[PDB]
């Protein structure tokens, strides 16, 4: 097939004819260039699933040409095509067409809207690269097209400082993360003289025989890219403050794309983790770390956009634990069920904004039940799909899939932290659900709510042959949905006056407080890196290294002024000077 | 027998826009195009002829072309040039900017165009004279005779917002910087040429003989640190930078000046071709510290262009830091880095020509170039902030440019050399990311600050448009496709590379 090419140059192509259209076209054309774009994307990673199960899961690669050839520097221009790729790519196309979809109903009315969807035909053309990659290098062309379309899609409204100073944020934070990916591309084409996957997987266990530590190395810095790219321990601040942009951007960022990036690059390079066992158990514990502080923010967050935003976070430090405890199959599940729940999610929670006025606050409103019934289920089925109710929806599968992980992999810290995770989960999701709704069948909606369900949890993701097979289960599942239930329960036994006793207490509001500022990691990051910038940025705003070099001029000016002095004019002085000068060279003359 | 019209044609088209001063006004122009346009086929035909994709490294010296006539035979000086696939690169690359500068000097109409057409061609056949000689006395000619049209474009054509005192501070210190450390480089041109003659008896001014020169390693360090005075100036190397800010500040407004003299660096090119030939062992010894001068000039070129209010200032710092990367890259003596070094020369011509372009349409639409006077932009013009996003981009760094290609290529080389100052660099491409959003964000993004900020501009001129469009095209051909750019350079670096480590 040669349809893969396709994938990547028809989010091009969309991309490229709506940033020249530049807004002159009609919103119905411009939404269908980039929604046609994108569902022609989707349609072609159909029908190249549909020949990849025809034969026998076969790994399919597709050159294109050399795109560097310096040396013993080959590296490639070539797409490569197996289960991880197609489950990825088939996530990132159906859940971007269901995004682009709603987005075209969304953005009715607002200035951008082919620039919105050229950004957003960009972003799915840069993550279909970094999904199809064989090598490291094409992956981070990827990587980078990916960060630059969340900096230009979060700062969407530039008139807003606030905005831009977010897409700033995000872009920075991700950026240092890509720093540690690049140094990982440089240790292993140093060590393995090579950059594809494939390829660095047969010979990293040659070449490392005697000494292991570039491999240490290299896979710790996947792991920092990684985290940079998924919003975790210690690159996660963006996440949080960089969800002023449009809903449609967050839907894309946490479900499409960005954040299923750095479990991509892990599941893709799992045979250099399983080399490194202590980087792919700091995984694990970035993911767990990652988990319990994202669910502790959640609850006390009062907005729905940065709830939803810890969710993503929690659910990302899921999909980190699972690929710890060697639990592919079930990360990458649960990444499939999770962009389903939470693009569910934040459609509509845009859908109840809009249905709003001006973005106001949960506390103030409540009694929606009767209003906006059909927002009211869809967020329902979600929030069950994200805090997990047994044999009803896919979210509860996958966890329980991660669970079982956990268990047959004999760790007990991982596996505590993901049990009271899904505790934390299920009281922060119907704490807020409760609050918002109590006291037009849009066909995406639809699509995502079957897809919450058990619907959801029949798909069966094909890495058989690609990612190794994971490794009680009755008492785990027990177990599992007693503590969703006694959360739900919980949290709907509180949400008014335990709560306002609890948090009005001061040791009590300063947690709320300590969480509310992500655990303080945007105060300690601005106080060890932003300021700091700031600091030396106006200490040399005058370029001092300028001024030292210009030094030798003032004092060249100063010695011809002091020189002209003797010139004053005066005959009997010349004189005088003629004597002294005729004195110097005699008894100089007379001292050699 | 085309290096001699190389030099010869830029010579004699600006001559003769000089002359045709008389037929009018707009006349001047259309000549100036046409020369540069004869020079750059002329590079494009010698190109396609020369089959570098085809050539192995066979040893220094190893030219596609080579020419040789005694000019001063009393010191055996010759008119002696030769090309090869990097020198021709470099010629292409100039007669590519130069027909950039012409087209971006249009609409000009005022008296003695002539003259500063006549400046323009000067120094563009100065570049590609520098870049062609191999002969010492010649290449230093050439070196410093760019700097009598530069400095009276600079000081009587300049930046006329700004005093006219400004304007020839600027050009005194341009040229005092550059003219001091070219005679640094003559006193060391004459120390070797002497010390041939008194070790052989042989006394000759070609660089192919002087490469045997038997000397103490104290002499050898002395003459390199000579020749790396006169590249350090001009490279920009940290503190020898500060010309650079004030020259483009200064320079005229059209943003055709920077592109003719600046723009293109000869001192990355006199490195490769003399420091490291000529003096191998002393380039050995020297490698750290100018390896940590590029860390140097990284960051605080980096410091320094966030600090900026004047859009132009924070360019020339980018050009400071990304000319830090290549610094970085020359010393490594790797095949990989040295490849990476001609890509960023290449890569870095053509994105800061597109940000000097646009900065100069900019200041032409809104009469200012500070940035705490405007904002929300991208309301306000139809094609130039996204034309700067793009550049910004590539400037940052952004895989799909050839930034990106030189950048990470030099990075790998380096990383096989040297990881520490590797590891610092991409952490100095951290920074390189913070400033391009910080222009950005200044400039194009947010509410207007003033009232020259809050009307529609007036669009962008078709010819200005192709081209800053056809820079865009280039740059993203260089990023997708670099390989023919390789091929070309590969023997010359080779052969460079190959005497460097060789004679270590
Ligand atoms: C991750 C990207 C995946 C690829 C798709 C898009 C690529 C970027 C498009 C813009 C830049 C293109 C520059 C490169 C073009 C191809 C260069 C090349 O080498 O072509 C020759 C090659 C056949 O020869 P080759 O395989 O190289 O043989 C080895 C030589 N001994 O020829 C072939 O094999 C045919 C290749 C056809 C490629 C068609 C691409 C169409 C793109 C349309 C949208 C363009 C968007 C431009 C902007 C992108 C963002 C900057
Ligand atoms: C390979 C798959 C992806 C992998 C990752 C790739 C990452 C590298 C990508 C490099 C390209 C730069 C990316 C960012 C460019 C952003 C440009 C932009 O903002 O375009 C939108 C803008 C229209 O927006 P609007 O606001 O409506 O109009 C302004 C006027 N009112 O548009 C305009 O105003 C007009 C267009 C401006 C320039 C658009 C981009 C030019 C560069 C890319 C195409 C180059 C030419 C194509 C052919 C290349 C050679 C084959
Ligand atoms: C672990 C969770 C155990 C369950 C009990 C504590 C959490 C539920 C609760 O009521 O927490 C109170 C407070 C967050 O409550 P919140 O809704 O944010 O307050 C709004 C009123 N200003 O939470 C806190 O102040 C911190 C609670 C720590 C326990
Ligand atoms: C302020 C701006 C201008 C810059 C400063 C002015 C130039 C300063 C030059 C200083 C030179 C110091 C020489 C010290 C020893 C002199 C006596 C001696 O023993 O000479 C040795 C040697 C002659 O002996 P012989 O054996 O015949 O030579 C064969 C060489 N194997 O001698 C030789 O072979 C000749 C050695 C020549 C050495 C190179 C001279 C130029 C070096 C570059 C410029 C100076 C350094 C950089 C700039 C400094 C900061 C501005
Ligand atoms: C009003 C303003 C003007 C007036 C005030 C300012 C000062 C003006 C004068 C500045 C220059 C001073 C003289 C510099 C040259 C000194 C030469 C010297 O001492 O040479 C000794 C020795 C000669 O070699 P030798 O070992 O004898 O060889 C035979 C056996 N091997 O040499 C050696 O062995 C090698 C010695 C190398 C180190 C000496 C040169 C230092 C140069 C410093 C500047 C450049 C630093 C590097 C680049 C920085 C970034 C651009
Ligand atoms: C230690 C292990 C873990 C390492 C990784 C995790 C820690 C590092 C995370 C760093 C996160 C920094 C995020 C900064 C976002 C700033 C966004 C922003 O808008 O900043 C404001 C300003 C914008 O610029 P402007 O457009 O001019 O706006 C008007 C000015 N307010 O813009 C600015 O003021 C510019 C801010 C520049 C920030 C530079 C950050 C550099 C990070 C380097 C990390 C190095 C890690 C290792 C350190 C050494 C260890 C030995």
């Amino acid at each position: 097939m040669n349809m893969l090419a396709l994938t990547i140059i028809l989010p091009l192509i969309g991309f490229v004819l709506l940033a020249f259209s530049r807004g002159r076209w009609s919103e119905n054309v411009s939404a269908i260039v980039g929604v046609g774009s994108v569902g022609l994307a989707a349609l072609v990673t159909a029908f190249i699933g549909v020949d990849f199960f025809a034969n026998g899961e076969q790994t399919y690669s597709q050159p294109l040409w050399t795109w560097m050839s310096v040396g013993d520097f080959n590296i490639g221009f070539n797409l490569v095509l197996d289960g991880l790729s197609l489950t990825m790519l088939s996530v990132v196309t159906g859940v971007g067409f269901l995004i682009h979809m709603y987005a075209s109903w969304y953005m009715r009315g607002e200035e951008g809207y082919s620039r919105f969807f050229a950004y957003t035909n960009l972003f799915i053309a840069s993550m279909v690269v970094l999904v199809l990659a064989d090598n490291l290098l094409l992956m981070y062309l990827g990587w980078e097209g990916v960060g630059l379309c969340s900096y230009l899609l979060i700062g969407f409204y530039y008139t807003d400082p606030k905005n831009g100073a977010a897409a700033m944020k995000a872009f920075v934070v991700t950026r240092v993360g890509d720093v540690f990916l690049a140094f990982a591309l440089f240790i292993l084409y140093n060590e393995l003289g090579t950059l594809n996957f494939r390829e660095m997987v047969e010979l990293a266990p040659a070449h490392f025989a005697d000494g292991n530590n570039m491999l240490m190395w290299a896979t710790l810095m996947l792991l920092g890219g990684a985290v940079g790219k998924s919003a975790q321990l210690p690159l996660q601040t963006w996440l949080a403050d960089a969800m002023a942009g449009p809903t449609p951007v967050s839907a894309l960022i946490h479900a499409a794309t960005m954040v299923t990036a750095g479990v991509y690059l892990i599941a893709r390079t799992h045979g250099l983790f399983l080399m490194t066992p202590e980087v792919l158990h700091l995984v694990g514990i970035v993911g767990a770390v990652t988990l319990l502080l994202a669910g502790f923010a959640a609850l006390v967050q009062t907005d729905i956009k940065r709830v939803l935003a810890y969710s993503t976070m929690s659910q990302i430090g899921y999909m980190f634990l699972a690929l710890g405890v060697q639990a592919w199959d079930a990360a990458i599940f649960h990444l499939m069920t999770h962009a389903f729940f939470k693009a569910l999610l934040f459609l509509a929670s845009g859908s109840v904004i809009l249905a709003c006025h001006h973005e106001q606050n949960i506390f103030k409103m409540g009694g929606l039940r009767k209003s906006i019934p059909l927002v009211y289920l869809c967020f329902l089925v979600g929030g069950a799909a994200l805090s997990a109710l047994p044999l009803v929806t896919a979210g509860f599968f996958s966890k329980d899939e991660i669970l079982a992980g956990a268990m047959a992999n004999g760790h007990i810290n991982l596996m505590v932290a993901g049990l009271v995770g899904a505790f934390m989960t299920s009281l922060y999701t119907f704490r807020m659900i409760f609050i918002v709704f109590h006291g037009t069948h849009s066909l995406p909606l639809i699509v995502l709510l079957i897809l919450s369900t058990f619907v959801g949890a029949l798909i069966v993701p094909p890495l058989q042959g690609v990612l190794p097979q994971t490794t009680s289960m009755l008492t785990l599942e027990i177990t599992s949905g007693v503590v969703a239930v006694v959360g739900i329960l919980l949290a709907a036994w509180l949400w008014r006056t335990l709560v306002t006793s609890i948090a009005n207490s001061a040791p009590g509001r300063l947690l709320s407080t300590w969480w509310y500022n992500a655990w303080g990691f945007d105060w300690l990051y601005d106080k060890v890196f932003v300021k700091p910038f700031l600091g030396i940025a106006w200490l040399l705003k005058r370029d001092p290294l300028n001024s030292m070099m210009n030094i030798p001029a003032v004092l060249s000016r100063f010695a011809g002024k002091g020189l002209l002095l003797s010139e004053n004019g005066y005959l009997r002085w010349y004189v005088a000077s003629m004597s002294i000068g005729a004195v110097v060279v005699l008894a100089l003359l007379m001292v050699l | 027998m085309l290096l001699p019209w190389l030099i010869l044609i830029p010579f004699i088209g600006g001559f003769l826009c000089w002359q045709t001063e008389r037929f009018g006004v707009k006349v001047p122009r259309w000549i100036a195009l046409i020369t540069m346009g004869l020079t750059l086929a002329l590079s494009l035909q010698l190109w396609l002829q020369g089959g570098y994709s085809l050539t192995q490294s066979a040893g220094i010296p190893q030219w596609q072309s080579e020419f040789d006539m005694p000019w001063i035979p009393r010191f055996g000086i010759s008119i002696h040039l030769a090309i090869d696939g990097l020198s021709l690169l470099m010629v292409v690359l100039t007669g590519l900017l130069g027909v950039l500068a012409v087209l971006c000097s249009w609409k000009e109409i005022e008296k003695y165009q002539g003259f500063f057409h006549l400046n323009l061609m000067w120094i563009l056949g100065g570049v590609i004279g520098v870049f062609l000689a191999i002969d010492m006395f010649l290449f230093f000619f050439f070196w410093e005779m760019m700097l009598v049209p530069m400095y009276f474009l600079i000081a009587l054509w300049g930046h006329k917002a700004s005093d006219g005192k400004t304007r020839i501070t600027a050009a005194t210190k341009f040229f005092i910087y550059t003219q001091a450390s070219g005679l640094v480089m003559l006193i060391a041109i004459l120390a070797l040429v002497f010390v041939h003659y008194n070790a052989t008896g042989v006394w000759t001014f070609n660089y192919e003989e002087l490469l045997n020169t038997p000397m103490s390693s104290g002499v050898e360090y002395l003459l390199m640190l000579g020749f790396f005075i006169a590249f350090a100036v001009k490279m920009p190397v940290v503190p020898l930078h500060g010309w650079l800010p004030d020259a483009h500040s200064q320079a005229p407004t059209a943003g055709s000046v920077d592109l003719a003299g600046i723009l293109l660096k000869t001192a990355a090119y006199g490195l490769l071709r003399f420091s490291l030939p000529l003096f191998p062992n002393a380039s050995a010894e020297f490698a750290p510290i100018a390896m940590w001068l590029g860390v140097i000039g990284i960051f605080y070129g980096a410091w320094m262009a966030f600090a900026q209010t004047d859009i132009k200032r924070l360019i020339a710092y980018t050009s400071v830091s990304h000319m830090g990367f290549v610094l970085i890259a020359i010393y490594t003596g790797s095949q990989l880095a040295y490849q990476g070094a001609v890509i960023q020369m290449i890569a870095h011509g053509l994105s800061a020509a597109g940000l000097f372009i646009l900065c100069g349409q900019l200041y032409e639409r809104i009469h200012t170039r500070d940035m705490r006077m405007m904002g929300g932009l991208w309301s306000k013009m139809k094609w130039l902030p996204a034309l700067s996003l793009f550049f910004a981009v590539a400037t940052l760094g952004m895989p799909g440019t050839g930034n990106f290609v030189g950048e990470f290529m030099i990075l790998f080389g380096s990383f096989q050399v040297v990881p520490v100052i590797t590891v610092i660099s991409t952490f100095g491409l951290v920074f390189a990311s913070v400033y391009s959003l910080a222009m950005l964000h200044r400039a194009y993004f947010g509410k207007a600050k003033s009232q020259i900020a809050s009307q529609e501009l007036p669009g962008m001129s078709l010819r200005e448009l192709f081209m800053i469009l056809l820079l865009v095209v280039l740059l993203v051909l260089l990023g997708f496709y670099p390989q023919p750019i390789l091929d070309t350079s590969h023997s010359a670096i080779g052969n460079i590379q190959q005497w460097f480590v060789n004679s270590v």
